[PDB]
């Protein structure tokens, strides 16, 4: 257990943080990232009762002063939870703009964001509104092609869900250069929703949302020249079996306009 | 490059496990910055 001087001091800073909106953060709060056991002390400040102002400033403070591994824990244990809590309990299921900007700031350490925020989110019942808000952050902030690609590969290997597909589409829309292994993962992903006349899983017949088709189309526009002829044929077949009324022809068109790598 | 980083992503949960297994320390006041208690004091005196 903690020294009672610690508990007493950081219980009070905790109360200050409930209503803090401007000025300098309490000095004792600003030394927390300089502490080895910052996790033990931070909890005493009662993070879930911090003002949204403090969430923002704390995110700046902690993400830029902790190591990536440590940042990742902050992002996950505090930022992510606040993001979800606030969206679920608000009357219009919107995110307070301070928290919103906190999530943008956390993308400055893209690896701590993907491991601390995004992957836990899509793997723990992310809903469509959560993916739409977090997705808009991901769309607006530049991320290194390398980390972007690696996150795309990770999401493509996950089981299907519409919110995951939202993020997949966002990362495709970045239209960054992709390592050929991520291109391959994209092909394998869209492929796996086709019907193989023997063994099929749910993906072959499940209903596909419009967002899956826009993702397919996006991948087709940007990356038509980076796939093999074999891969082009699997995707053209995917569009034949699973294509969409309006988007399907566009996808086919883009796929046929591509030259093999 | 990509080789390095994709493996860190695929096993991110395992790496968190291993990092905690290695670097966890219980709270110790004498293991933190030596002005700590002094700062705690100036504060509890407003």
């Amino acid at each position: 257990a903690l020294p009672e001087k610690v508990i007493k001091a950081y219980t009070t800073v905790g109360s200050i943080l409930k209503t803090w909106t401007h000025g300098k953060l309490p000095k004792l709060f600003k030394v927390i990232p300089s502490l080895r056991n910052w996790q033990d002390v931070i909890y005493v400040t009662n993070p879930e009762e911090w003002s949204p102002h403090v969430v923002y400033e704390a995110t700046k403070l902690f993400v830029s002063n902790l190591t990536a591994k440590e940042s990742q824990k902050f992002i996950n244990l505090i930022l992510l939870e606040r993001f979800r809590d606030n969206i679920e309990t608000s009357e219009d299921h919107s995110l307070n703009y301070h928290i919103y900007r906190a999530v943008k700031k956390s993308l400055y350490k893209p690896s701590a964001f993907f491991k601390g925020f995004l992957f836990p989110l899509v793997e723990t019942g992310c809903n469509v509104r959560e993916a739409t808000i977090a997705g808009s952050v991901l769309a607006k902030v530049s991320v290194p092609a390398l980390h972007s690609s690696a996150a795309l590969s990770y999401l493509l290997r996950l089981p299907f869900s519409p919110p995951t597909t939202v993020f997949i589409k966002i990362l495709l829309d970045k239209k960054y250069a992709l390592p050929y292994q991520t291109v391959d993962d994209c092909v394998y992903y869209f492929m796996r929703f086709r019907i193989l006349d023997g063994s099929n899983g749910e993906d072959a017949t499940r209903v596909l949302p419009v967002i899956w088709h826009k993702a397919f189309l996006t991948f087709a526009q940007r990356y038509k020249n980076d796939i093999t002829q074999d891969q082009r044929d699997f995707l053209l077949e995917t569009v034949r079996q699973r294509g969409h009324k309006d988007i399907g022809p566009e996808i086919r068109r883009e796929l046929l306009a591509g030259a093999s790598r | 490059q990509y080789d390095q980083i994709i493996n860190g992503y695929e096993n991110y949960e395992e790496e968190l496990e291993e990092d905690e297994e290695q670097n966890y320390q219980p709270f110790d006041m004498s293991a933190e910055r030596s002005d700590f208690e002094s700062m705690l004091d100036d504060f509890l005196d407003n």
